[PDB]
């Protein structure tokens, strides 16, 4: 009775479970057990899991459109269940074991989800009465809380269904399953990865680029080498796991580099089996990128340039070498199906070689809205101002950039004060709204200060260790200081 | 502990005040240790020290609190 996905519609199930079909015996994910042993999970394991976690899932009575919190590390089984509640069009929403309580009940009372499910070791407590709670494992879905009886209106599950909500006001951003797949067959069309390629990957489930990293892994065929933190945290361990696992490719925001390149930088040039890096989030300092580059000269390094709203826009790899007198690096050329306008603030095409203009993108990956937000939609999602009467919308990205002589484009800031922490947008107008609403505290002012750079909170008013827990806003928003300071200095 | 140690740490806990003990029990993330100050702290430790910490030792329970992080700095120089 449970609506399933037709193998004929973009579904994150069918899409990343095709090598299930043309290659099964081939490895979707190298994990390290406890005795530091290397196992394989080929597609045809990894789709069994998913059909039987499917199959329990479907007892429940979700309607299509039902939201689905997992709260996982980037696991076999937490992939297993993304794609059980992909084939059962179940949009899921993922959380990392490690977001604050504060975070986690801000997002159930935005999405209201019908089902919470965490792993059979979580230690996730006190979820509302009103939203469903089961634990997934090697022992399948055990439910806690079944969710409300409903029900169900929706007969078939269609590519413009949600396929996932990525989350001061915690905003979700809804993605279809026509968008991710369309986002994957263009950069498939790149030859970027293949079904040989081990891709390591190492942002937490909640982060966009861990959906990114699963999708391109298994989308293409090739195996997905989660680098837990236990690993990813310390440089030694993080090489060694890279190592012991053959890593192919190694994904991450350019700070997983940056302690490994102060500390082990002789380790890191050990990795003879990495043939390529992927970063996005944020600039790559040059020094630092000709550093790793000069360590791993047999790697390929691309820079990815995109945003949640398109998933991916545009990449480079990087030149070979990197030219002394490079101010800048280039986002290189969209993705083929995607296209960029650069407006001026009366909307008009900036033509001139090196002019920056607000970047307005044409993507077949497009999110579908902000959950329950239709006005920052409206904002965001536009009439295409070269084509306003099509009903045609672009999503206007706060970017700036400019052209090359060559067409290719440069990052030139945005048009905000938005900076990036670890790849994570920050309004540092935000995290000054919550410290000025801290009782004591009468003026604030947050910024990034200069190793990666640090968030410091300048502040008027005293607990500097109870300020930081009223913030602990989420993990990256945290202030690493707040100094009591006299007057804001003009 | 000793005197370099307790500076040492004092440099990676910004949210901890000047006049205020280190007690060995605090949860050193609560006073602003994050994941790059852990590896800039372990760094540290390793340098001061002439230490080395193994594989086993690199983990977060050994670096939750001073007198976790006092006793494995000291079973490294052992
Ligand atoms: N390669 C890059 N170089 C510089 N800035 C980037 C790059 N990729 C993304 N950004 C910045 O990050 C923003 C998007 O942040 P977010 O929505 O968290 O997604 P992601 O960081 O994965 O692209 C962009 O609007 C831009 O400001
Ligand atoms: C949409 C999207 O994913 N954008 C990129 C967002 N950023 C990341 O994926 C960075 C992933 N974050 C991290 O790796 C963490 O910030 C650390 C670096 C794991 C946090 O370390 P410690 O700081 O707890």
């Amino acid at each position: 009775r449970a609506a399933r996905a037709r193998e004929s519609v973009d579904n994150l199930y069918w899409f990343m479970l095709a090598a299930a079909n043309s290659a099964p015996d081939t490895p979707a994910f190298v994990t390290r057990d406890g005795e530091g042993g290397v196992r394989t999970l080929s597609y045809r394991e990894l789709r069994t899991r998913v059909d039987d976690f499917a199959a329990a899932l479907a007892e429940l009575g979700l309607d299509v459109d039902d939201r689905v919190v997992l709260e996982a590390n980037v696991t076999p089984d937490a992939v297993a269940m993304l794609l059980a509640c992909s084939l059962l069009g179940l949009p899921f929403i993922p959380v990392s074991p490690e977001t604050p309580s504060g975070r986690l009940r801000s997002i159930l009372d935005t999405a209201e989800p019908a089902l919470f499910a965490q792993a059979e070791d979580g230690g996730r407590a006190d979820v509302p009465a009103t939203v469903g709670t089961a634990r997934f494992g090697a022992g399948g879905l055990r439910v806690e809380r079944a969710p409300r009886a409903r029900v169900r209106h929706r007969r078939e599950i269609v590519g413009t269904d949600t396929a996932y909500i990525i989350f001061g006001r915690p905003k979700g951003v809804v993605m279809s399953h026509r968008s991710v797949v369309s986002l994957y067959r263009a950069i498939l069309e790149q030859g970027l990865i293949t079904p040989e390629d081990r891709i390591a990957t190492t942002s937490p489930l909640q982060f966009c680029f861990a959906l990114f990293d699963i999708g391109l892994a298994l989308g293409t065929g090739a195996a997905l080498v989660p680098v837990p933190r236990e690993e990813l945290n310390w440089p030694r361990r993080f090489l060694a796991f890279l190592g012991d696992t053959g890593a192919t490719q190694v994904h991450g925001v350019p700070s997983i580099w940056r302690p490994v390149l102060r500390h082990e930088p002789e380790l890191l040039a050990g990795l003879d089996r990495v043939r390529g890096i992927l970063f996005t989030g944020e600039d790559f300092p040059l020094p630092e990128l000709r550093h790793l580059q000069g360590l791993l000269p047999h790697a390929r390094i691309v820079n990815g340039y995109g945003a949640t709203e398109s998933m991916a826009c545009s990449f480079t790899e990087v030149p070979r070498p990197i030219p002394s007198d490079l101010e800048r690096l280039s986002i290189g050329f969209p993705l083929p199906g995607f296209d960029v306008s650069l407006l001026d603030e009366h909307g008009r095409p900036v033509e001139e070689i090196g002019v920056a203009g607000q970047i307005h993108l044409r993507a077949p990956s497009m999110f579908s809205g902000y959950w329950d937000d239709p006005e920052a939609t409206a904002r965001v999602l536009v009439s295409d101002p070269l084509d306003p009467r099509s009903g045609r919308t672009v999503l206007r990205s706060g970017d700036l950039a400019y052209r090359g002589e060559d067409g290719e484009l440069y990052f030139a800031g945005r048009v905000d004060a938005q900076v990036q922490i670890r790849g994570n947008r920050v309004e540092p107008g935000e995290v000054e709204r919550r410290l000025l609403e801290f009782p004591g505290i009468s003026a604030a002012v947050a910024l990034l200060v200069p190793n990666d750079p640090v968030l410091h909170a300048f502040v008027v008013v005293f607990d500097k260790a109870k300020a930081r827990a009223f913030c602990a806003l989420p993990g990256y928003m945290i202030p690493a200081n707040i100094v009591a300071v006299d007057d804001i200095p003009l | 502990w000793d005197d370099q140690f307790e500076a040492i740490v004092r440099r990676y806990v910004p949210f901890l005040g000047p006049d205020e003990r280190l007690g060995g029990g605090s949860e050193l993330r609560d006073l602003g240790l994050d994941s790059m100050g852990t590896v800039e702290l372990l760094a540290a430790l390793e340098q001061a020290y002439g230490a080395r910490f193994v594989d086993d030792a690199l983990n977060m329970e050994n670096f939750a609190t001073p007198d976790a992080l006092w006793a494995t700095l000291s079973r490294m120089i052992t």
